[PDB]
């Protein structure tokens, strides 16, 4: 459970990631593809090279998702409820790449947060990627 | 995989009492009703909307049939699962886009049906003997994935 | 979430395992010896031969809890309150090891319930183990 | 595991500039940190209350040095990482009773660690490539378990 300096701490860095939220999120797509080639298995109808249109696009839309997140950070189950839906019903993705995306979402933020990325912020940013993992994959059965 | 003489023995002593074709099907119907989003991958396969739907379909007892064929096929060469399931990691990969935990999630469910099938004849020993012949054959499977 | 129709599964299947609850449990934690070397990390302390008085007395202390969820399935982070506090502040148990006897406690309860463990209730008993891992798993950060 | 010929070199670079003794401590620090359960282990250290207090623990810092100056003697020896882990995997399982997923853990942390410390010197290309380091490392530190 996310507690309230989790919460103070999420928001503070991603909110600093501000603008940049679209492009990290295709960072971290790239670097979760490379590392973690399997994820893959779910993009065949991707163009899955450096800089293309399909994942510079998709990153926006995981980050915009996350920006949701992190604004209802006391009620992600309703705010992403129409994600946890897509994701169990559709997409299917098994449960295991939800660790490998946050694992490099997470290495994204440290990569751009030289004064921010703090063991605490470390911890609550770890935390919260795992939360949201939880409730995209909480109606998977 | 790496099993011990005696671990080599049980597995083909229980195997040889193993009946491919129901096995599988229940194999694979379980994996579908344990891990709904596995069916993912089997839209063509017609009604899958409930456990009873599902193991009485035909083509999951089909493809479960064809599956653990090639599994069973593959315990005749423990000594190099990765040069026996070569050629269709590459195609789970490239062509059918199987991500390879779902190799993963069939053992599990594999486990627990010898288990069912066999009682108590499935011991502690034999499991891990079983452990180490999934486990190896996922990682045969997945070892062409790029 | 535990559907109705999962809590009645794990009633009837766990009612079925009734008296012989202390020798399944030291069943699944020999199997999970067995087939996962790793988890013997936490046990040194543990005789882990066959017929232990250790693993007998651990398997009689963790069917007991499983007994207390499923009489609680409806409040069980309540029920293993002690327990989540005990595993989290003490134990320390890194939390994949929680999938490994989930998985040979199914194995045991399949081996041993022929006519009970259909593919339903095969699915409801894995979700429910998955339950009380999460719960169990609640306070660890 | 088996990074490319440019992958290996690209490793070697990104480590020359690495003082070995901070990332060992700001590594193990962080695990301590993100992973509170992994201070089972170390009872012994002291203070271990809070971020700043694990961080700062002097104890905490020593046995970071001694743990990545082990990990940057290995990849010497990246094509034969079983080999030359193997004593310490003996060690970490019959002594120590550690539970490789922590390897596993600490490989996590140091990547970011990693990504950190370098910024955008740590592309996505460099990250694979520690991620086939740390994973070797970590299947190399559990392979003699038993
Ligand atoms: C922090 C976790 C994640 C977030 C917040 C997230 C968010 C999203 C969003 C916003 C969409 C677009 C929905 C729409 O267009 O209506 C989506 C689509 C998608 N996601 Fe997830 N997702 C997550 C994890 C994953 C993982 C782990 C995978 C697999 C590696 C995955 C695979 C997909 C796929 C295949 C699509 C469809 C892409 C397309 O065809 O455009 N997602 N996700
Ligand atoms: C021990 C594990 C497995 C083995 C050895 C195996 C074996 C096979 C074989 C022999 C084929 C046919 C190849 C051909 O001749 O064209 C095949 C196709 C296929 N397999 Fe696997 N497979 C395994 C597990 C699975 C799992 C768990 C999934 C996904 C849930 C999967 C999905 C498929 C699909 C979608 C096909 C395409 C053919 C069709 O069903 O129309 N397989 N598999
Ligand atoms: C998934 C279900 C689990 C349940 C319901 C459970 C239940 C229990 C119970 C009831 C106790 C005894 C507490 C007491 O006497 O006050 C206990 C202790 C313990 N558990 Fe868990 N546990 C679970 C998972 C794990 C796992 C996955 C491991 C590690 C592989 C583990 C390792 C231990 C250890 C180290 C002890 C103490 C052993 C001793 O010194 O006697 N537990 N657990
Ligand atoms: C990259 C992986 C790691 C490497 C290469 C490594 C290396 C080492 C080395 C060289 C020693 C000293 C052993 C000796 O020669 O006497 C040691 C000790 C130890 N390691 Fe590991 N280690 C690793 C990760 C870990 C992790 C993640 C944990 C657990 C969180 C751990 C827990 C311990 C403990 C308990 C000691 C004993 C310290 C004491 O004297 O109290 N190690 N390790």
């Amino acid at each position: 459970v996310l507690s309230p300096a989790d919460k103070t701490n999420v928001k503070a860095a991603w909110g600093k990631v501000g603008a940049h939220a679209g492009e990290y999120g295709a960072e971290a797509l790239e670097r979760m593809f490379l590392s973690f080639p399997t994820t893959k298995t779910y993009f065949p109808h991707f163009d899955l090279s450096h800089g293309s249109a399909q994942v510079k696009g998709h990153g926006k839309k995981v980050a915009d998702a996350l920006t949701n997140a992190v604004a209802h950070v006391d009620d992600m189950p309703n705010a992403l409820s129409a994600l946890s839906d897509l994701h169990a019903h559709k997409l299917r993705v098994d449960p295991v790449n939800f660790k490998l995306l946050s694992h490099c979402l997470l290495v994204t933020l440290a990569a751009h947060l030289p004064a921010e990325f703090t063991p605490a912020v470390h911890a609550s940013l770890d935390k919260f990627l795992a939360s949201v993992s939880t409730v995209l994959t909480s109606k998977y059965r | 995989v790496h099993l011990t003489p005696w671990e080599k023995s049980a597995v083909t002593a229980l195997w040889g009492k193993v009946n491919v074709d129901e096995v599988g099907g229940e194999a694979l119907g379980r994996l579908l009703v344990v891990y709904p989003w596995t069916q993912r991958f089997f839209e063509s396969f017609g009604d899958l909307s409930t456990p009873d739907a599902v193991m009485g379909n035909p083509k999951v007892k089909a493809h479960g049939k064809k599956v653990l064929g090639a599994f069973s096929d593959g315990l005749a060469h423990l000594d190099n699962l990765k040069g026996t399931f070569a050629t269709l990691s590459e195609l789970h990969c490239d062509k059918l886009h199987v991500d390879p935990e779902n190799f993963r999630l069939l053992g599990n469910v594999l486990v627990c049906v010898l288990a069912h099938h066999f009682g108590k004849e499935f011991t502690p020993p034999v499991q891990a003997a079983y452990q180490k012949v999934v486990a190896g054959v996922a990682n045969a499977l997945a070892h062409k994935y790029h």
